[PDB]
């Protein structure tokens, strides 16, 4: 009979996970405070590592590496893609980014500039995007004016990012979108990839002259269904699933998923996870970490892929929800917790 | 040369430092009977193992140490044990009843009418320094003795001998290997109240040595002589240098100077390796790079802890056997390309290295293998505040229900010093988090 | 990577490496406190007697 | 040196205190002499925690035998033992106690007190170091209850620093020897709250159905039901008896099973309990099962409805220690609902290599449960059924008392029960 905690109410993935565990009759659930515990489901912030792997004969197991920040947060992630030499300030495949402190309180606003200007003189696309982890909070301007204004006016870090000027737009329609990949890594480090994605597409016309209507530019779930009017028009929820979205590639496009976007993908998910593995890794630790992630993809008209974030506590599409919970008590709890396919997964085998 | 007097303290303190004692007598050739072959300065001298021997006109060599408990039965083996000859009376120390794990009766109750006696006795010792350098101190933080009546000593140490500098080694408590549910209570009280009159201490967490004991030397249920035995390498490796010639920790005050910048903070990590089964008919031994790669893997350090998310402030690697500088910077180099190694930004990112030709020694019979060349790196991680989270957290759960407090109010405590402590605790860990955290 | 103060001696050797450059209570106070929680305990007892002479 | 002073009083506290001597004496080589004849140095180790050692090498008990009646303490020392106890330390009256607590506390009883701890006082004074003194007794009579308890106040008035520890038997109307028992043990259960550091419950009824149904005992006697009292008693106190550091010292188990001062009532446990498929050997799981399971405990008290503040287990023979640590953190961490969280691993076990006489290896369970409120729950019922209607008072009030002492009494367990009801939530 195993054991486990719930820390994180509000997780809509775990609580699922919960819901199946005590399903299989061989978990039972315990208080939040109770430390005899074989798994915890924590909470998203301060989550107690340093008490975990102490209690005489429980292997314990937590659904969160301890130090994956690094790669969850905006600006954590900059300083991480231009000081990793396994990822190079000349990382191909993530758009030219720079961290911008406020004025109120290293900074990168001088060499922001630099390049700033370079571009304004090249005749070139200077449309730069600002962002920030305390957000619903963003702004897309082309002056370097009003981007650096606007950080100024709130106190919290911040992001600007070159904006990708020449997405690739669904037709019909002519409406942008972004790619959301669902990624599990277990104890032992395998990096699973789940073979259902969800495309988070704008009911709206893209529309290049006119970045302050947001509402056809940022295609986030909820602005969609908030500020919106197309909301559901071309598809269920403004999501678009794999099987369609690679069907349209071979009609318009005459190619597929997997050669034209799903291999930069796959690369983008091992560059990343393997460039912090001695970081956070629990092959040697006194306890055991596994955590699904939520990578987000902007793909241009090249059929290039960009990335966008990586989110540590992400939620899953609707449609999706009980195929992958249950993937995770496969590969990540039960691996670990044995009870008395064709697996869901793609596994991206490394180097350790 | 100065010299250094150790005082252990309640039965953990007793039973680690015979090991030591045991020990210190192998590696610098000194008989049981406490002849000593190789000095060839009878009755006198002022070499390097005179900081831990003193020496008798009949050639006799006999350990700067005392021994307090206030039961018999410890230090009773001692007074017939294999070393019986080593000390005098006076150096054995012994109460009637114990503390019955109770802080407040080892410190109060019980330390009130003793503690002028362990003065007296170390005095004595003190009466044969011609320059004492300080104390090293060796104590339980679970137990009634070794909380309550070492925070007692430290007090008084610190008023007897001002300008003297005092060590700790602690044994932390582990659940694997206590009976007692009140170890939190001792172990904050203890922390709070010799905070300040201590100026480095080395915690050693019984949940490791347990550990280390289960999967390097295969021992199915460790005893307290083989988490002793192992303890006393790792204590030996520290105390080196003040025994042998050398430039690296050459007296107690350089070891404040190399690993605490900041005074609360003066809790280094210890790292331990090769440990290997002497079981093993023979085993690949180890090199410099591959043993040095080991100090940066929680398997081998003395309380568990992930350093990869902490800061160092400093950082000694303690090599023992066959190794020359040049295999040492080689494997530095490479562990600090493949580890994440952050330091404090307002101290240097370097490493001072001692290297002591003489390999480890290995107890006779014991469980430790002998190797060719082994390691202890001691370094000062505000990771190592992850032990004080976990201590202080149990203190939380017992406290807030008052649990067990009527035992320590009844032997003259007041409640209000069980929150004085806590919150002396709290500040701590804030402490490590401001150095540490971003 | 630079090695400082090299000290060579018949029993061993010691250096330090560089890898990057940074960027009491009186005797009084402690009787008075100890004779505090023996008055506390005398009076503890006090009032036991005093329980069991009633 | 760490002695313990013994005590039994009454004819429960004597019949039980007997076969407890008769079953530690075996274990430790002594025989009905004194002689010592074991060949384990183990068995001499801590001898004299419950032995004086008398001139040519002899052992005697550090016991005192009390009764106000000379019947039963005349059949100790016929029975088989008898010889082997101080002939000074047999104290007892004639008048008897009629099974009235005001009779052993106050009027009789009190005729003979200071006789008594003239005799405690002489085994103290020959003590290097006393640990602290053990009582037994029912708490249903009159002897062992009020006489008993009167004890304990006036042993802590002259030894206010040590440890008082006792083995009470309680009463049940299914194992009954007069419908007063009831008040007694009510008028005792507050004596122990405010003088005892440590009581062991042993209800008769729990006993009863042990010997009815696990041990398949058809008609149980007195004689049966102590026999599993023999062996409670050698367990839980193996920790003292024998080399060991977990639990040894009286006042280092009172301060790891005692989180607060009133209470200090334990549930005790042994296994294994085999009805004569006697010769089978018992594995380490299921002298675990056993151990912790309610049918071998002797509180009559169903764990399951309260809550564990602390346990302390005892393991006697060779075994697997690594085993042991296996199932004792199996059962902990299987039903962790029913352990407080809010003390830190409150389940501590401790191991022994000499196994109690025929056994290979067995059991003692030592709970400071919250479930204990039930034993007090039915003790207080059981005296108000009467109380409110003054039934049998009479007897009492003819010695002295007061109905408002009645009063008292049933308030102050009502008490004790509310304080472990808070803790078991
Ligand atoms: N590593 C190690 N730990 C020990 C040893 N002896 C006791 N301990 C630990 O010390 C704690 C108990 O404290 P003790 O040292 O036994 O207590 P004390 O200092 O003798 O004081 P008293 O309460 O009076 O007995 C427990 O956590 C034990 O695990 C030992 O020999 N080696
Ligand atoms: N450099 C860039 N070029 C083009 N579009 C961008 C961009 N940066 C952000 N976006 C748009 O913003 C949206 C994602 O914003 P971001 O992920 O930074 O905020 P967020 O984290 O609150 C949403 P989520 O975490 O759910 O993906 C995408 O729909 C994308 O179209
Ligand atoms: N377990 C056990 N209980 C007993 C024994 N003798 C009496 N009792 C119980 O003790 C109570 C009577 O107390 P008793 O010892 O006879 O009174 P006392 O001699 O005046 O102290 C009743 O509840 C009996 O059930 C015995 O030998 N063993
Ligand atoms: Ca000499
Ligand atoms: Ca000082
Ligand atoms: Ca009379
Ligand atoms: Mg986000
Ligand atoms: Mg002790
Ligand atoms: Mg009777």
């Amino acid at each position: 009979m195993y054991t486990f905690v719930v820390r994180d109410e509000n997780s809509s993935v775990y609580a699922e996970v919960s819901r199946l565990l005590l399903a299989t009759g061989q978990w039972k659930r315990l208080r939040k405070d109770n430390p005899r515990f074989n798994l915890m489901l924590g909470e998203r912030n301060r989550l107690p590592f340093g008490r975990l792997g102490h209690e005489p004969g429980l292997v314990q197991l937590v659904n969160y590496y301890r130090g994956a920040d690094k790669l969850c947060r905006k600006a954590s992630l900059v300083k991480l893609i231009k000081t990793s030499p396994e990822l190079s300030e000349s990382c191909t495949w993530f758009p030219e980014s720079y961290v911008i402190y406020p004025t109120n309180l290293t900074d990168e606003r001088e060499v922001f500039l630099a390049a700033y200007n370079r571009r304004r003189e090249g005749r070139e696309g200077n449309v730069w995007i600002a962002k920030s982890s305390a957000g619903a909070g963003i702004l897309i301007s082309s002056e370097a004016s009003e981007l650096l204004d606007f950080i100024d006016e709130q106190g919290q870090v911040h992001v600007i990012q070159k904006y990708l000027e020449k997405p690739l737009l669904l037709e019909p329609g002519h409406r942008k979108f972004d790619i959301r990949s669902w990624v599990l890594v277990d104890h032992l480090y395998n990096i699973y990839l789940y073979r259902e994605g969800v495309l988070r597409t704008s009911s709206e016309p893209y529309n290049s002259a006119n970045f302050q209507d947001k509402t056809c530019h940022l295609t986030n779930h909820c602005i969609q269904k908030e500020y919106s009017k197309n909301y559901g028009r071309y598809e269920e929820g403004n999501e678009m699933f794999f099987e369609e979205f690679n069907q349209y590639l071979m009609d318009a496009l005459n190619t597929t998923l997997e050669n034209s976007i799903l291999l930069q993908i796959k690369h983008i998910i091992r560059s990343c996870l393997m460039c912090i593995e001695p970081a956070i890794s629990t092959k040697h630790l006194h306890y055991q970490s596994f955590q699904l992630f939520g990578f987000d993809f902007m793909v241009d008209e090249e059929l290039k892929v960009w990335l966008i974030e990586v989110n540590g506590a992400p939620a899953c599409a609707q449609k999706l929800y009980a195929e992958l919970c249950q993937g995770i008590v496969d590969v990540a709890i039960s691996s670990v917790f044995p009870l008395a396919p064709t697996s869901i997964f793609i596994k991206l085998h490394h180097h350790h | 040369m100065r010299e250094c007097i150790s005082i252990h303290v309640g039965q953990a303190g007793v039973q680690i430092g015979n090991a030591c004692w045991e020990l210190y007598c192998l590696e610098h050739g000194i008989q049981p009977d406490g002849q000593m072959p190789s000095d060839k300065t009878i009755g006198g001298g002022d070499d390097s193992f005179n900081t831990f021997f003193s020496e008798t006109g009949a050639g006799k060599h006999v350990p700067r140490a005392v021994f307090v408990d206030l039961e018999p039965t410890v230090i009773d083996e001692v007074r017939t044990g294999t070393y019986r000859q080593l000390f005098h009376p006076e150096q054995l120390i012994t109460g009637k009843e114990d503390a019955a794990n109770n802080y407040a009766r080892g410190h109060y109750t019980i330390g009130k009418e003793i503690i002028d006696l362990v003065l007296d006795r170390i005095r004595k010792l003190a009466d044969q320094c011609t320059g004492l350098q300080g104390f090293l101190v060796f104590h339980s933080f679970g137990g009634g003795t070794g909380s309550g009546f070492t925070s007692l000593l430290m007090e008084r140490l610190s008023v007897d001998y001002g300008k003297k500098s005092k060590l700790e080694f602690s044994i932390y408590p582990a659940p694997q290997v206590s009976t007692a549910v009140v170890e939190p209570y001792n172990s904050i009280l203890t922390t709070h109240t010799t905070l300040e009159h201590s100026d480095c201490a080395f915690m050693v967490d019984n949940e490791a040595i347990y550990d280390i004991c289960r999967r390097n030397l295969d021992i199915e249920r460790p005893t307290y002589t083989n988490l002793n035995r192992l303890i006393s390498q790792i204590v030996s490796s520290i105390t080196a240098s003040l025994r042998f010639d050398g430039a690296l920790n050459v007296d107690l005050t350089e070891f404040q100077t190399n690993l605490v910048p900041y005074p609360r903070i003066h809790f280094p990590l210890a790292t331990y390796a090769p440990v290997i089964s002497a079981e093993k008919a023979y085993h690949e031994q180890l090199s410099v790079a591959e043993i040095t790669n080991a100090c940066f893997e929680p398997a081998n350090q003395m309380v568990k802890c992930d350093p990869r998310h902490g800061k160092y402030m400093a950082c000694c690697l303690l090599y023992r056997g066959d190794v020359v500088p040049k295999d040492v910077n080689a494997a530095i180099a490479t562990i600090k390309t493949k580890r994440s190694i952050q330091f404090v930004d307002w101290c240097p990112t370097g490493f001072k290295v001692g290297i002591n030709y003489q390999p480890p020694t290995v107890v006779p019979g014991g469980d430790l293998a002998k190797v060719q060349r082994a390691v202890c790196m001691l370094s000062n991680t505000t990771a190592i505040a992850e032990a004080w989270a976990r201590l202080d957290h149990k203190f939380d759960l017992m406290y807030a229900k008052r649990a067990f407090v009527h035992w320590y109010v009844g032997e003259g405590m007041e409640e209000g010093e069980f929150s004085e402590a806590r919150e002396d605790m709290a500040a701590l860990e804030k402490d490590y988090e401001e150095v540490g955290v971003d | 990577m630079e090695v400082i103060e090299l000290n060579k001696c018949t029993s061993g050797q010691s250096f330090e490496v560089i890898l990057k450059p940074p960027s009491d209570p009186s005797l009084e106070e402690i009787q008075k406190k100890l004779e505090a929680a023996e008055e506390r305990r005398k009076y503890q007892e006090a009032e036991l007697l005093k329980h069991l002479a009633e | 040196m760490r002695e313990i002073v013994h005590i039994q009083a009454g004819q429960c506290g004597n019949q039980i205190g007997a076969k407890f001597w008769e079953v530690i004496s075996d274990e430790h080589g002594i025989d009905p002499t004194g002689s010592y004849h074991g060949d384990s140095d183990l068995q001499l180790e801590r001898i004299n925690v419950y032995y004086n050692e008398a001139t040519g090498n002899k052992y005697v008990p550090r016991a005192i035998l009390v009764d106000l009646e000379p019947g039963t303490m005349d059949s100790v020392r016929s029975g088989p033992f008898g010889q082997i106890f101080r002939p000074d330390n047999f104290v007892f009256g004639q008048s008897g106690a009629g099974n009235n607590w005001a009779k052993g506390h106050y009027t009789e009883g009190a005729e003979l007190v200071d006789s008594v701890l003239d005799v405690v006082r002489k085994e103290s004074e020959s003590c290097d170091c006393l640990q602290g003194f053990q009582l037994t007794h029912s708490l249903g009579g009159g002897t062992g209850s009020g006489m008993g308890t009167l004890l304990i106040s006036k042993i802590r008035e002259e030894y206010p620093d040590r440890i008082m520890n006792t083995f009470s038997v309680m009463p049940s109307p299914k194992v009954s020897d007069t419908v007063v028992e009831p008040y007694n043990a009510t008028l005792s259960v507050h004596q122990l709250v405010e003088n005892t550091d440590e009581t062991y419950c042993i209800d008769n009824e729990a006993l009863y159905d042990i010997c009815f149904r696990t041990l398949k005992l058809t008609t149980p006697t007195y004689g049966d039901l102590n026999h599993l009292v023999s062996a409670t008693m050698s367990g839980v106190t193996t920790c003292l008896r024998f080399p060991g550091q977990l639990n040894a010292d009286l006042r280092k188990l009172a301060v790891n099973m005692v989180p607060f001062p009133r209470l200090h009532f334990f549930m005790p446990g042994f296994a294994p309990l085999t009805s004569r498929q006697q010769y089978r050997a018992l594995t380490v799981p299921e002298l675990t099962q056993q151990m912790f399971d309610s049918k071998n405990m002797m509180a009559a008290c169903d764990p399951r409805h309260g809550r564990y503040l602390t346990v302390a287990a005892i393991f006697r023979g060779r075994m697997s220690m690594k085993e042991v640590d296996e199932q004792m953190l199996n059962v902990q961490n299987k039903n962790s609902s029913y352990f407080v969280e809010w003390i830190p691993n409150n389940v501590k076990t401790a191991v022994c290599d000499i196994p109690p006489r025929g056994l290979k290896m067995s059991a003692t369970f030592i709970g400071n449960s919250t479930a204990i409120q039930e034993l007090f729950k039915r003790i207080s019922e059981q005296f108000t059924a009467m109380f409110r209607r003054k039934a049998f008072l009479h007897w009492y009030t003819g010695e002295g008392m007061d109905e408002m002492e009645f009063t008292e009494a049933e308030s102050n367990m009502n008490d004790l029960v509310s304080e472990y009801q808070q803790y078991q939530d």
